[PDB]
DNA sequence: TGACTCGACATCGCGCGCTAC
DNA sequence: GTAGCGCGCGATGTCGAGTCA
């Protein structure tokens, strides 16, 4: 075995978040520097009138397609002349911005060495001279398109260290293998076909109109050691920041979701906080056209081709992975089959998760603040369990402020719903001490089990302020 | 939930022009600011904006 | 305190992805 | 496209720690 402590697990998740935030901010700032007005004006003169006109074609009403084609020819001519402008293409020192191993990090922490600061001037100078690694090159390419007034995003595949890598060794079996796919690239907006065109002028030297498959998404076990596609962030002229992974992920909901922080709900909410932090403009109609592409993409993925990809899948579950406490919602059935690779003829029943109901016993429901009505049990395990639609909120009874409580003179509060309407919950170890010293008419809160737990008090709201003062003065009792 | 301005500046500068070198700085600063950890979990957007407006310029 | 979970590593047989027509 | 072919990739099981009730 090769396994680390739950503490190291939790550190890896945090440091992953931290490193990701930094990466994505770097994207944000670099995209700023790309917009520099002094540089733009110099790079514009690189683009002949013929090509410029190709980059801004006239609306063609009878066949929009021909305008798209002219843009593609323009984009191809730009890629070519950029090949010529960029005179010196460096190698990444060490690993560049490709994904690193926990061991590699720990050791870079250790050795401090000497690091030449860059800043904004030095970047500009490099791009104008045409000296840099492929990241600089592509980034420059995007600057140039922008100086021609095309809607040109910078795309960045953020490669933070893997927080799903649990191993204590972390050791790999090549430079050529790392550089096979790019970290940075470009998108360009087609107003005629209402789609984003993908452009990689430096590494793959292609232009693709991604529909369901893209040449840029890395393939083969060896190449994915240093490039694990998780967060593809798009930055635009007007300082938008949009997560565009769905364009580039063939299996987004299966393969890729397991490797992103967004797989639990805390993760998603955190991630959205950062994107919004980085998205400094207001919603345009283009944003909507994109969301429509993503929606259709997100609904054409469908069932995966393997059992491992159906573990903890957002939408889907094999009949065999349905929990003892779940049942199939009346009058639903399998939604699909999975031929199991490497077993002859073996087929599995795939159900949609929306057709699966979670059942709980009466006590468990109460513990979610719900009561039952005359319903029927769905299954027994020996204690009857009921579906969510069998159930109903519990509204506990509401002058002086005596609260009708359980037999023990406490209140069972497993959910905000369960505070009476005219009362408030105050959680504090001594809240009972406070309340007892100044009298009143409170009631202890049982919020969970250890086996009860009185974590605080339930008192009428008019009396809350008093307790808060007494608590603040507890040292004086 | 807070940090000096000498560290916030150096960190903006690494993040902006030399992110390859992030690793040891973050190790350091995280070792000098325990509370930063839980901050980052609750309120990332603040730490972001802090890294964005070192441009009081 | 017990069912149920999560990732690594082992084992293993398929048929997948090469040339070389 | 096809046959000849070696082994890479995914299915199955266990092992330890952890999580929920």
């Amino acid at each position: 075995r090769n396994c680390s402590s739950n503490e190291e697990r939790k550190r890896r998740k945090y440091f992953h978040m931290l490193y990701l935030v930094c990466l994505m901010v770097h994207g944000f700032i670099r995209n700023e520097w790309i917009n520099s007005k002094r540089l733009s004006r110099k790079l514009s003169n690189l683009v002949p009138e013929k090509v410029f006109e190709l980059l801004h074609p006239q609306k063609d009403e009878e066949l929009p397609l021909r305008s798209t084609r002219k843009l593609l020819d323009g984009l191809k001519k730009c890629m070519e002349l950029w090949q010529k402008h960029w005179k010196i293409t460096k190698k990444y020192d060490n690993e560049g911005l490709y994904m690193r191993t926990w061991k590699e990090i720990e050791m870079s922490a250790n050795n401090k060495r000497k690091f030449k600061t860059l800043k904004r001037s030095d970047f500009l100078r490099a791009v104008s001279k045409g000296h840099g690694d492929p990241d600089i090159s592509v980034q420059g390419f995007v600057a140039m398109l922008r100086a021609c007034n095309v809607n040109a995003r910078l795309i960045m595949s953020c490669q933070p260290p893997d927080f799903t890598n649990m191993k204590i060794d972390t050791s790999l079996n090549a430079y050529k293998d790392m550089v096979k796919y790019p970290i940075f690239w470009c998108e360009v907006w087609d107003k005629f076909s209402k789609k984003w065109i993908t452009v990689d002028p430096v590494n793959l030297k292609t232009i693709e109109q991604v529909r369901l498959h893209s040449k840029l998404a890395p393939k083969g076990v060896a190449c994915c050691e240093r490039n694990m596609l998780r967060y593809v962030i798009a930055y635009d002229r007007k300082y938008g920041c949009r997560d565009v992974t769905r364009r580039y992920a063939q299996w987004m909901n299966s393969k890729v979701r397991k490797r992103r922080i967004t797989k639990d709900d805390f993760g998603e909410k955190w991630f959205r906080k950062v994107i919004t932090a980085l998205h400094h403009r207001k919603r345009t109609k283009i944003d909507d056209y994109e969301d429509q592409y993503f929606f259709r993409r997100d609904e054409s993925e469908g069932i995966p081709d393997s059992v491992q990809d159906l573990k903890n899948h957002p939408y889907y579950v094999l009949e065999q992975d349905i929990k003892q406490t779940q049942i199939v919602k009346p009058g639903c059935k399998e939604c699909g089959y999975l031929k199991v690779h490497g077993k002859v003829g073996k087929v599995l029943k795939v159900y949609a998760k929306r057709d699966i109901a979670d059942l709980k016993s009466a006590r468990q429901w109460y513990m979610n603040g719900r009561i039952l009505k005359g319903s029927r049990c769905k299954k027994v395990i020996a204690e009857r369990l009921y579906s969510f639609e069998d159930t109903e909120l519990y509204i506990p009874p509401l002058a002086s402020g005596e609260i009708t409580k359980n037999t023990f003179g406490n209140i069972e509060v497993f959910a905000p719903t369960m505070i009476p309407g005219n009362c408030c919950l105050v959680e504090n170890p001594v809240a009972i001490k406070a309340a007892r010293f100044l009298g009143v008419e409170f009631a202890p809160a049982v919020t969970s089990f250890k086996k009860p737990v009185l974590s605080g008090i339930v008192v009428a709201k008019w009396l809350r302020e008093a307790i808060e003062t007494a608590i603040d003065g507890i040292e004086f009792i | 939930a807070g940090l000096t301005v000498e560290d916030l500046l150096s960190l903006r500068q690494v993040v902006s022009g030399n992110p390859e070198a992030l690793a040891p700085l973050l190790e350091n600063i995280s070792a000098r600011y325990p509370q930063l950890r839980e901050h980052i979990m609750a309120n990332p957007e603040v730490f972001v904006s802090m890294l964005l407006e070192a441009v009081g310029d």
